[PDB]
């Protein structure tokens, strides 16, 4: 899981 | 002639329309910008959903901001006249109103505005759809456990995320919410009006995601996508  | 409605837009033109696909994986290394891991399962899921759906389908892949809005430009000026609607992906980086180009910021508005009653006079009267994947700033959601018409008009925001809040994307699955909304459209896209289905996407975002960090400040975290709705009748994809 990542944040853009 | 029986009696008429007019409470849905007329999808039956010759073509259903362009669906074009900002796919920003890759940033200049000045702007400091991660790599956006995942967005290739997004482009390509999108392609094949709208594929189906019989848009004509333009994916491009890391536009800096010059290419961003040139194409825009050049795609709000084309012959629209025979198409039903216009869908416009974009994957990135963002913050609130921003889009990244590789090499920097676009304001969300300037490229919506290319598209306005006024500006686009082969789309007037005919649903434009934004589908945004990109941060809308940095918050986090914790959860809990269980005749004229306006220039805005018809336009639709299907937003991955609530304003203000980050928006997630997992490295191997994509992200949540293009994930989401091609499993929808999949399924509903032959029975259900376009509300609908992203009330759906609403709810599956919410209910199967949340984050796993090793970072306690990113670690099981939730969110909701935004739908931004200044459509004037329902949109069915089918006729």
């Amino acid at each position: 899981d990542e944040v853009d | 002639s029986g009696i008429s409605l007019d409470n849905s837009y007329k999808m039956d033109y010759p073509e259903m329309g362009l669906c074009i696909i900002i796919n920003n994986k890759n940033f200049h290394k000045s702007t400091g910008m991660t790599s956006r891991s995942g967005t290739d399962v997004d482009a390509a899921n999108l392609r094949e959903t709208f594929r189906n759906l019989k848009y004509e389908v333009r994916n491009k892949n890391d536009l800096t901001r010059e290419e961003i809005v040139e194409l825009m430009r050049d795609v709000s000026k084309e012959d629209h006249s025979k198409r039903s609607s216009f869908v416009c992906v974009l994957l990135s980086h963002g913050e609130e109103g921003i889009i990244f180009g590789t090499n920097g910021p676009v304001d969300l508005k300037k490229i919506t505005n290319f598209f306005r009653g006024d500006r686009c006079r082969s789309l007037t009267g005919k649903p434009k759809l934004f589908i945004i994947q990109a941060c809308r700033g940095t918050e986090l959601d914790c959860g809990i456990e269980t005749h004229k018409i306006p220039v805005e008009a018809d336009f639709l925001y299907a937003c991955s995320t609530a304003p203000g809040y980050y928006s997630w994307r997992n490295s191997k699955d994509g992200s949540w919410f293009i994930q989401s909304l091609c499993a929808m459209l999949k399924q509903y896209a032959d029975k259900l009006e376009f509300m609908h289905i992203l009330t759906r996407v609403n709810r599956k975002v919410a209910t199967e995601f949340e984050s796993f960090s090793f970072d306690a400040t990113f670690h099981a975290k939730k969110q909701i996508p935004c739908i931004v709705s200044m459509l004037t009748k329902e949109l069915y994809f089918y006729h």
